[PDB]
This record gives C-alpha cells, sequence and structure tokens, in this order.
RNA sequence: CUGGGUCGGGGUUUCGUACGUAGCAGAGCAGCUGCUGCGAUCUAUUGAAAGUCAGCCCUCGACACAAGGGUUUGU
RNA sequence: AUAGCGACGUCGCUUUUUGAUCCUUCGAUGUCGGCUCUUCCUAUCAUUGUGAAGCAGAAUUCACCAAGCGUUGGAUUGUUCACCCACUAAUAGGGAACGUGAGCUGGGUUUAGACCGUCGUGAGACAGGUUAGUUUUACCCUACUGAUGAUGUGUUGUUGCCAUGGUAAUCCUGCUCAGUACGAGAGGAACCGCAGGUUCAGACAUUUGGUGUAUGUGCUUGGCUGAGGAGCCAAUGGGGCGAAGCUACCAUCUGUGGGAUUAUGACUGAACGCCUCUAAGUCAGAAUCCCGCCCAGGCGGAACGAUACGGCAGCGCCGA
RNA sequence: AUCUAAUUAGUGACGCGCAUGAAUGGAUGAACGAGAUUCCCACUGUCCCUACCUACUAUCCAGCGAAACCACAGCCAAGG
RNA sequence: GCAGCCGACUUAGAACUGGUGCGGACCAGGGGAAUCCG
RNA sequence: UCCAAGGUGAACAGCCUCUGGCAUGUUGGAACAAUGUAGGUAAGGGAAGUCGGCAAGCCGGAUCCGUAACUUCGGGAUAA
C-alpha cells in the first residue's frame, strides 16, 4: 500500500555484487536498472529493493551467459531512514529472482534490509535476518 | 525514541547523530561519529583506548 | 545539424538576471488577496535567522509507513523580538497602477528607528522627524492630521502598516533597525484604519500574527558566492580532462548565423545574493522568549511534553556564528534561505490550502540542543556534568 | 557613565592522558656484599596537556582609547 | 470501392538524399566524425483534449487542435549510417555555413618515413589495405554574462508603485475503485481519493559523507641544535583523527491560480412549410495562448523626513 | 566455433585466393622490443558527478612599459 | 688441546613491548593469456 | 677538464648537515573572484569514459618459501 521511499542509490550499471543464495551463482553483474528512465550521461543506479537485470560472471555453468532478474537486498552506501539513522552493511549483495517476485533458490544467507523485506514478500519469508 | 549506546565508545546516541552498521552475520552495531567508526572497523580494543567508557570502567576511574 | 541525443537545459531562465540584488531585506511583492468578511490582521513579519537544528515527531497520515511512527526533521530557527508600529501608509488604484496617497508617523519614534534614516550616525546630529513631531502637540497639527486620515478613509483603498523591528534585543552587530510596510487586511478601510491608529507606537508580538502549524511564505537574499565560473553557475557538464584551454567552460556557445550570443547561454558571472521567494513553509512551534517571573527566570522554551526538562531553545555554546536567543522565535520546518542572522520576512500563504500536508497538525516530543560547533554530544550541561564527573579545573 | 577594541576568565569543541616526580611494575643485564646502576615500555598524579576566531557563544575583570580629520552640496 | 488499403493513371509540395550548373570565394571562409551547449521547425513517438474503426473489455489502428514538456544507458565500427542487448512512457524525424577546431579531440580523410597486393621496363600510380606523423594568436569592436556609473525631480535619505522585459514544472508507479464494468470464457478497465517516485528548477548544512595547511592534536622515518625538555629542516616529510567554512540526489527542504478560447460536442433557430451546432444569437471546453505566483525594475512617476551660524553667514516664504 | 547481455573488434578453422606462394625468399620460432592489436586480474576521479585544499598567476596598486592589427567603422529582422 | 691481552664488523635465535605499527620520510618492476612484424 | 667531508643508506642514488658560497635568479605591496598552470584527497561503483585504460593510479627494498607453458636447453624468472 505504500511504495517505498527514495533512499541513496550506489549501485551503477556495471557492479558486481554477491550472490546471497543457494542457486549456485556467486555473482551478479548489475545490468540494468527496472523502471529507470534516465537522463545524457546518466548511469542507471540501484538501491535496496530495486529489481534489477544481471548477469553470472562466476557460478554454475547454466546460470552463466544469460540475463536474470534480480532483487539488491545489502548495499555497502549509506542510506537514511526515515527515522533518522544512516545504515550502512557490510558489502552489496542480492538474490535471483524471476518477474513475477519469487526467488529462484530457497535460501538466503545474511542479513535482509527491511526497505527490501517489506516490499518483496517473497524474500521476506526466506531471510534468516532482518536488517 | 529509543536512546541507545554507542558499541565502540558505549556513549549515549541521540537520534538524530550517530551511524548503523550491520555485518554478513548479523551484529548490528552503532558508532557515535566516524572517530569511533573508524576505530572498530580498524579492530581497535577499546579497553585501551583512554577516553572509552570501557576503558574507565576497566580502570576504576571515576565513581 | 540537430542535437544527436536530447536533454533538458540547464538552469532557468524565470531567474534570468542572475545579478546581485538591489536590496538587502527580502521585499513582499505581493501580498495575500484582501476580502472585507475576516477581521483585521497583519499578513507579514520580520525575523531573523539562527540556526538549524532536529526534532523528532509522530506522524499522523494514513497510508504510508511512517503513520504511528516518529521521525526527525531538520527545523529553522528564527528569531523574531515583536515588532513596533510607527506609521501607516495609505494606498489608491489609479489606471496606472497602486499610487501611495498618504503617510502619517507616530510621535514617538525610537532612535534605534531613527538610525535607518541615516547613511552615518554618528556624525549626525539626529535631527530627523523633530518637526514634523511638533504636529501632534498642539491643536493646529490635530486638526491638521485627524483631517488627513478622514481623507486616507474616504480615497484609499489599501492599507499598510508601517512598522520597525526591534533591533536592541539581538544579539548582533547592527543597531540600525529595518523596518518595513505590512498590509492590513480585513473588513473595510474605515475599520481597517482605526484599527491600526491605536496600534501606533506600539508592540506587535508574532505569535497575534501568525499561528502555529501554518504554511507561510519566506522571501529573503541567498548566500553570496561571488564571482563563479559556468560549471558552478549553472552546472553544466565538465570538459573532458585533455580539454586545452580549460575544461570548466561551455564547449560551444551558439550556431553560426544567429550571430550573436544569446541570452539563453549559461555564462560565467555572479552567484548567490539572489532575491528569493521559497512557499509552502510549515511553522512547527511558536516559542516563547525568556522572561522573568518572580525572581528566577523561566527558560525551559525548548522543553515538549514528552520531554520535561529545563532546556532552551539555545543548544551548547550556543547559535555559531549567530548568538543565543532570546526572544520569542518561529521554528520552520527545513532550510530556508539566506546565511545566518540574515533578515528575512515571513508571509502569509496567498494560496487557500486543502491538503493532507497543508491541514497536518504537529506535537514534537524531542528537540534537539546538542552543540553545533562539532560532534555534539550531550543536550545540555547537567547531563553532560552528571555523566563526566568531577574534573581537574574543580 | 556610554561605546566598541585588546588582553584575561568561563562555555563549547578537537585530539587523546603532557613535563617533572614516584613506583618492590618491567624482557633482562653489569658492579658491590641484599644494595647500587643501564633498561623500550607500564601504572599514579592525568578525560590530563595543548589549541579554540582570526568569520564560535557569554563576560561586566584589567588596559588604554573614543566629544576627531579631509572634500563637497541651495528650491 | 472509400473502417483500413488501393492497381493502371494523374496533380502537387520539401530541400534533412543525390544529381545538374559553375553565380560568389584560389594576395586561402581551416576541409569527416564524436564531445559540449542553446534555440528553432512539425511531416506528432509519448503525454493533455478530441473525433472514427472490421473500437465488447484489454490491446491496437486512422484523423484533428497541438512543438508546452520528454525522447535513455551500452557491445561492435573513425564513422555519419547499421545492427544488437536493456530499460522506458516514448526510446519521432529534422534545421541553424551538411550549427558549433582563436571550444576540445584528431580516430578518418590529406604532405614528407615505411610495408603488402595489383599495375608499369622504369621513376612511380591506386575513392586498395596497414603503421607513425607540431592543431598558432584575442589585450581590439560588437554580442553576451555579470560590476561601477550617467540621465532629470533644488541636495540628500527612507518607504514604495509597476511600464516593460524573462518565466516552469514534468511524467510514472503503488493502493483503493475491482477481479468490478465488459465479456461465453480467457481475460480485464475508468473517474474520485490516498502514498510515493522519475526528470527538471530554486535553495540549504541540523544530520550522513567529502575536503582539511585553524599546519589544531597525537604517532613516526632521516638529519640537526652536546643530552633531557623543547623544537626545526625534507619545495605540504609521511601518516591517524579533526573545528569552522565550503560542499553532494552521496544529506535535507520547497515547487502554485484564473481568463478568453482551439479541436470537438451541444442549445435555440432560419435560410429551404420539415431538417440543420450557424446564418443572427447562446453553452461546455484543454499539457495550447495570455495573465497571475515568481526574477529584474524606464532619459517613468508617488508619499514622507531633514534641509548648511551663533565671530561671521548662507538659505526658505512673503511684501499682485 | 569461441569470447560478451549485446561484438563491423580479437582468436581458431574453412579456401572458389578480385590480386597468397617459395633468397622479388615460403613456413615456423626461444630470447628481446619507448613497435601494432584483443581479452582477463588488480588499481584507480576516465566516468556516474562533481567538491574541497595548496603554490604561482590572473585581480588592485607604486614604478616601468611594448606588439599583432587598423578604408571608414561597429545593435538587429526581412528585402533586393 | 692451555693461559693472558687486544679487536672489527657481521649472521642466526629468544624474551619483553607499543592503539597491527614498523623497506613508516627518501629510494623503489603492476601482472597474466594471445595475434602481427622485426 | 682536476680536487670531493659527516649521517642514513648497496651506492659518486635521494634527503639533512660541516668548510666554502649565495640572496631566490631583470621589480615590490595588498587582496585570495572566475578561468588557468603545477600538486593533492575523495562516499558507493570500478573503464560503464574514450578511437584507444590517454592520464593518473596499483606494485615496488631486503630476508625466507615457491615458481608454469614454451625453449635455440643458455633462458623464461624479480615468472606467477
Ligand atoms: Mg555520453
Ligand atoms: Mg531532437
Ligand atoms: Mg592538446
Ligand atoms: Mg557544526
Ligand atoms: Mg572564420
Ligand atoms: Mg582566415
Ligand atoms: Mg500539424
Ligand atoms: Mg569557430
Ligand atoms: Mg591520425
Ligand atoms: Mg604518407
Ligand atoms: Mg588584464
Ligand atoms: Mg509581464
Ligand atoms: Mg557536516
Ligand atoms: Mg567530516
Ligand atoms: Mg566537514
Ligand atoms: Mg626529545
Ligand atoms: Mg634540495
Ligand atoms: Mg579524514
Ligand atoms: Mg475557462
Ligand atoms: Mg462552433
Ligand atoms: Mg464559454
Ligand atoms: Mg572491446
Ligand atoms: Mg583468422
Ligand atoms: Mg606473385
Ligand atoms: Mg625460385
Ligand atoms: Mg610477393
Ligand atoms: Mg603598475
Ligand atoms: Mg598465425
Ligand atoms: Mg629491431
Ligand atoms: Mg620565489
Ligand atoms: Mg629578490
Ligand atoms: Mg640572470
Ligand atoms: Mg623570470
Ligand atoms: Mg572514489
Ligand atoms: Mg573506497
Ligand atoms: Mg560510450
Ligand atoms: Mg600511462
Ligand atoms: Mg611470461
Amino acid at each position: 500500500s505504500g511504495a517505498k521511499f527514495r533512499i541513496s542509490l550506489g549501485l551503477p550499471v556495471g557492479a558486481v555484487i554477491n550472490c546471497a543464495d543457494n542457486t549456485g551463482a556467486k555473482n551478479l553483474y548489475i545490468i540494468s536498472v527496472k523502471g529507470i528512465k534516465g537522463r545524457l550521461n546518466r548511469l542507471p543506479a540501484a538501491g535496496v529493493g530495486d529489481m534489477v537485470m544481471a548477469t553470472v560472471k562466476k557460478g554454475k555453468p547454466e546460470l552463466r551467459k544469460k540475463v536474470h532478474p534480480a532483487v539488491v537486498i545489502r548495499q555497502r552506501k549509506s542510506y537514511r531512514r526515515k527515522d533518522g539513522v544512516f545504515l550502512y552493511f557490510e558489502d552489496n549483495a542480492g538474490v535471483i529472482v524471476n518477474n513475477k517476485g519469487e526467488m529462484k533458490g530457497s535460501a538466503i544467507t545474511g542479513p535482509v534490509a527491511k526497505e527490501c523485506a517489506d516490499l518483496w514478500p517473497r524474500i521476506a519469508s526466506n531471510a534468516g535476518s532482518i536488517a | 525514541m529509543k536512546v541507545e549506546l554507542c558499541s565502540f565508545s558505549g556513549y549515549k546516541i541521540y537520534p538524530g547523530h550517530g551511524r548503523r552498521y550491520a555485518r554478513t552475520d548479523g551484529k548490528v552495531f552503532q558508532f557515535l561519529n566516524a572517530k569511533c567508526e573508524s576505530a572498530f572497523l580498524s579492530k581497535r580494543n577499546p579497553r585501551q583506548i583512554n577516553w572509552t567508557v570501557l576503558y574507565r570502567r576497566k580502570h576504576k576511574k571515576g565513581q | 545539424s540537430h542535437r544527436k541525443f536530447s536533454a533538458p537545459r540547464h538552469g532557468s531562465l524565470g531567474f534570468l538576471p542572475r545579478k546581485r540584488s538591489s536590496r538587502h531585506r527580502g521585499k513582499v511583492k505581493s501580498f495575500p488577496k484582501d476580502d472585507p468578511s475576516k477581521p483585521v490582521h497583519l499578513t507579514a513579519f520580520l525575523g531573523y535567522k539562527a540556526g538549524m537544528t532536529h526534532i523528532v515527531r509522530e506522524v499522523d497520515r494514513p497510508g504510508s509507513k511512517v503513520n504511528k511512527k516518529e521521525v526527525v526533521e531538520a527545523v529553522t530557527i528564527v528569531e523574531t523580538p515583536p515588532m513596533v508600529v510607527v506609521g501607516i501608509v495609505g494606498y489608491v488604484e489609479t489606471p496606472r497602477g497602486l499610487r501611495t496617497f498618504k503617510t502619517v508617523f507616530a510621535e514617538h519614534i525610537s532612535d534605534e528607528c531613527k538610525r535607518r534614516f541615516y547613511k552615518n550616525w554618528h556624525k549626525s546630529k539626529k535631527k530627523a522627524f523633530t518637526k514634523y513631531c511638533k504636529k501632534w502637540q498642539d491643536d493646529a497639527g490635530k486638526r491638521q492630521l485627524d483631517k488627513d486620515f478622514s481623507s486616507m478613509k474616504k480615497y484609499c483603498q489599501v492599507i499598510r502598516v508601517l512598522a520597525h523591528t526591534q533591533m536592541r534585543l539581538l544579539p548582533l552587530r547592527q543597531k540600525k533597525a529595518h523596518l518595513m510596510e505590512i498590509q492590513v487586511n480585513g473588513g473595510t478601510v474605515a475599520e481597517k484604519l482605526d484599527w491600526a491608529r491605536e496600534r501606533l507606537e506600539q508592540q506587535v508580538p508574532v505569535s497575534q500574527v501568525f499561528g502555529q502549524d501554518e504554511m507561510i511564505d519566506v522571501i529573503g537574499v541567498t548566500k553570496g558566492k561571488g564571482y563563479k565560473g559556468v560549471t558552478s553557475r549553472w552546472h553544466t557538464k565538465k570538459l573532458p580532462r585533455k580539454t586545452h584551454r580549460g575544461l570548466r567552460k561551455v564547449a560551444c556557445i551558439g550556431a553560426w548565423h544567429p550571430a550573436r550570443v544569446a541570452f539563453s547561454v549559461a555564462r560565467a558571472g555572479q552567484k548567490g545574493y539572489h532575491h528569493r521567494t521559497e512557499i509552502n513553509k510549515k511553522i512547527y512551534k511558536i516559542g516563547q522568549g525568556y522572561l522573568i517571573k518572580d525572581g528566577k527566570l523561566i527558560k525551559n522554551n525548548a522543553s515538549t511534553d514528552y520531554d520535561l526538562s529545563d532546556k532552551s531553545i539555545n543548544p551548547l555554546g550556543g547559535f555559531v556564528h549567530y548568538g543565543e536567543v532570546t526572544n520569542d522565535f518561529v521554528m520552520l520546518k527545513g532550510c530556508v534561505v539566506g546565511t545566518k542572522k540574515r533578515v528575512l520576512t515571513l508571509r502569509k500563504s496567498l494560496l487557500v490550502q486543502t491538503k493532507r500536508r497543508a491541514l497536518e497538525k504537529i506535537d514534537l516530543k524531542f528537540i534537539d540542543t546538542t552543540s553545533k560547533f562539532g560532534h555534539g554530544r550531550f543536550q545540555t550541561v547537567e547531563e553532560k556534568k552528571a555523566f563526566m564527573g568531577p574534573l581537574k579545573k574543580d
């Protein structure tokens, strides 16, 4: 019912992030950010809880040389909650999902940001820890 | 509000200030400012930093 | 040939003469529209920018996550000591505009107000209004100005109270008080005038001009930045590193056959110190100044009903580059134009607002008073001493 | 009898615990028959020392200074 | 036949393709692209308002007013072109000396060095390929950006008016409506609310981040002042932390109302006994237009204050 | 075919070779190259997307002081 | 084979110790897989 | 062309000093705007920039381990 608030975005196109699931992929090469219109010379960038297109540069052979939708769950750029706390994680990590939203994998390693959790309910179910 | 303590310095965190930090294995930590944050990231032990509440408590200073 | 790739133009031509403002005090270009139905009231005020701080407040808006939650918001402190009303000026509509008709001044004018009439108070003999003031204590002058009041009532359609601020109470170097004309919006001209004629040479606090959780406009002058290049004046794209004759420039001024530099092309020059009017700033708190109540003074003008402390709005060590505020102030959400200790004009909203944001009630539960002269750590000196314990200095 | 200015004093804040002195604290080592010397470092004095408007806040402490100088302007 | 197309014909428009010519320039107008930046056109891709479908809904076609606002990020290539990946609401087309080299770059063409293929007996040639190859000058005039000032009101000052210019906001998603209208089913809307976001604009520093020669405070290398203490030199010795100040969609705040009307749909109503939105008269009507809000303030005005000694004097008003 | 999400690039093959080919030398090749190309790791202000700091300038002043260039000069729209 | 007296820079090992900092300034090779040519 | 101190250090390297020499390189003062020239530092990303990783940045000394394909058997090699 409530769309996500604007948060700082620190993952432009061309960033490789950890893949925190059991799909076998170990990398996620951000390809483009869904819902981004952009302007001249402006790289599309993604933050926590944003669906992106990604390719696997290191992992199971059948997951490579292909384009997968993915969702970013942890970022290292500090972002400001509306309650006034600046939060940033240890690493940039995401999971592989399809267009509908449910994960391709089954479990998530490490914490999951609250912004991702309340926006993608299916990921929150598998999230071991929150925020 | 939830007035709360700094992970490294042990001071009092007020709602507008400070910075939150989340490690890959959970264990959410909280820092008063970049001073304490950089000390914690460089893995300085608070017991040997003089201006820390942990150091003062361990050396029984004050009271 | 056309542009291969399109892009919105940099900057706005709506603020085109990017020159230093010809005035230092914000000018009210348009007052709220008058209607005789409402009772008489002022429409503007003068304050001084002091600083910014946090507030923690509960949010009441169904639909969003912040509903029934609490958030922190930046607020700006504006010190507003009560104004002094020292005249009234009438205006009559003409086919050529709105021409001033007559001004009437009070008998007693403070020397801090008379400072404004002199470019050098020290060498002057302070002779302003000395002969004018004699019109009030003689029958000739009394019947001279009473029919003037009558003529203003008969022929004037706009009445503006000429009122000056009171810089004696401010912690500033300046003693020359500002003054301005605040239009009076209310009933017909007769009562609109015979209501100001007794407000003459009297106090007007901001609490009876504005109210809480009201949306107002702030008119001021931006912070000056001096001569700036194009890449900082207009935020154009920076040229690549291989450029020969500098890279913080604009590559192509214009085409050939227009044969001139158009006014729409970004050029280097003056940045800052511009006149700006920002609308829809919400009052959060109309504070109450220091006052002596039975010997001791009341100082807890920053104590909420959820905090119950004895801390003033002043932070530890006072406001940086301004001082400490001891008069009634106004707390505005967000940032406002100008620098520290800069004079600001508060103006009532020109628009009628029926929106959740405009009509939202405000109930603070915490005002941050930690030091701004660095990373503040303690709200008040008492709690700082309680935490620290005794020191070597005592 | 008012004004700013300089200095000083507090407030805030930055860094992190000064010199000296003391210690049966100190890897040990040398000399004199337990004592005396060298010894990075450690503990106490010591949230100590130092800086803090030059564009931070308050002072009512001290000091001198401030009733000036020049050029013009008439319906 | 004419929702949508349209053969065989036939009439036009444009100078964003190429030709044709050789009028200007050979005592030289710097000759491809890309980057940057502004403005303009409409032959409208999207958005606003409409009309028509072989328009049930959804989607999609055709047409009208319309250029206000948008029209992206990349792989390959010197490319213009082209193709592909992805996002999007859409990834429409063009002009401005095939805009823009005293703005850049110089990858390509186009000197001199070389290599290969074909041609030539040969020197050499090749809109064949390849590699390396100096990109000069503004202090003048104007234009433009800002900064003093001039101009009259007797001199000055304060408060003001607005003639004129400029002008700015834009699009999307979620929720609800609603699994509803519609439809056999599959599917599947809309307005009104509510919460947000994109691009743009104007600010600002509480907070987060950046800078840091307060050369502020510790640490530390080499040398130097006999040593301690205190310091200094190494073109900022190096390195932690850092006040203030600047500063970031890398933080935070704000972004508006009317009027006449276009297309179109209508009312009354003749011409033409009926009919007709039109002839006379009348109505609703929009990202358009104009103004408001906002920025500047005219060889444009207004109201008001004070208006030059006490030895001299200068002044103002009056003495029809 | 491989490399990429995507490759007029690169590499490996195919050979009907406009117009390859044997001291006008053919093929290969360790070591070397301020030689020409492609990809990968690391690194980074090249970029997203800019900001701040320092030194010398530029700026103003005292003194001292040229040159290029110059028909006359210098606000525009359209017309011819 | 021992005793006494002089001595020049090295190398290795150990303990203690500092806020993990130690070629602390200065000096001071980025790397790998390939193709073409010589 | 000849003479050539001390410390650090492999070193006649770089940095500091002594004997000897000099007065900042044909002017000074006040400011600290833009744009430059020469140095630096930047959150998150890490070549997405560009014809092209141009420029800048990473590594860097010494000691102890370890060191591949290929090879003209010498090397590659301070490989990594
Ligand atoms: Mg680009
Ligand atoms: Mg275009
Ligand atoms: Mg160049
Ligand atoms: Mg501060
Ligand atoms: Mg020319
Ligand atoms: Mg020429
Ligand atoms: Mg049209
Ligand atoms: Mg040119
Ligand atoms: Mg070339
Ligand atoms: Mg050649
Ligand atoms: Mg000059
Ligand atoms: Mg206008
Ligand atoms: Mg800050
Ligand atoms: Mg900081
Ligand atoms: Mg800072
Ligand atoms: Mg010492
Ligand atoms: Mg030297
Ligand atoms: Mg730092
Ligand atoms: Mg209307
Ligand atoms: Mg009509
Ligand atoms: Mg109408
Ligand atoms: Mg490539
Ligand atoms: Mg091949
Ligand atoms: Mg042959
Ligand atoms: Mg032969
Ligand atoms: Mg041959
Ligand atoms: Mg001079
Ligand atoms: Mg080969
Ligand atoms: Mg050779
Ligand atoms: Mg010098
Ligand atoms: Mg000299
Ligand atoms: Mg000389
Ligand atoms: Mg010289
Ligand atoms: Mg960075
Ligand atoms: Mg980093
Ligand atoms: Mg590109
Ligand atoms: Mg290089
Ligand atoms: Mg090798």
